[PDB]
């Protein structure tokens, strides 16, 4: 339940770290880009 | 359908080729369709 | 989102309004090849 989508992408994973597979799903108001890759996370994951 | 053939003449050196590897250890079987890629030495005994 | 077989499917569905009483569907809109193995999401 939105206005003014504050809700932009989600993560996937087993662990969320620079060793195993992750999922990115983001959505920066252009395109939604699917990307799986070896990604490296923070522990405050937010976009401007 | 699976097919395999011959490639003596391609993937054969006289001092020995050591590009190709596989893996022997693991904890538990793989799911169809899986794809693993770790390093971490296989956890035998208490200390690491 | 579901995960089986190593394929990834995503459904979806928009509408405009605690969650509504009321009935609706959702249709296929993403399936991909990604083959990993997934416990926990953010
Ligand atoms: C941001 O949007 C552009 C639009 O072309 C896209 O190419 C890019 O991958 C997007 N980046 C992220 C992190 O979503
Ligand atoms: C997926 O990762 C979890 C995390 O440890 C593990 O327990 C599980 O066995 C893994 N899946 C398979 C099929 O091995």
């Amino acid at each position: 339940i939105e206005k003014s989508n504050i809700i932009r992408g989600w993560i996937f994973g087993t662990t969320l770290d620079s060793k195993t597979q992750s999922l990115l799903i983001v959505n920066n108001a252009t395109n939604v880009v699917i990307k799986v890759c070896e990604f490296q996370f923070c522990n405050d994951p937010f976009l401007d | 359908c699976v097919i395999a053939w011959n490639s003596n003449k391609l993937d054969s050196k006289v001092s020995g080729n050591y590009n190709y590897l596989y893996r022997l250890f693991r904890k538990s079987n793989l799911k169809p369709f899986e794809r693993d890629i770790s390093t971490e030495i296989y956890q035998a005994g208490n200390k690491p | 989102f579901k995960n089986i077989d190593g394929y990834f499917k995503i459904y979806s569905k928009h509408t405009p309004i605690d969650l509504p009483q009321g009935f609706s569907a959702l249709e296929p809109l993403v399936d991909l090849p990604i083959g990993i193995n997934i416990t926990r999401f953010q």
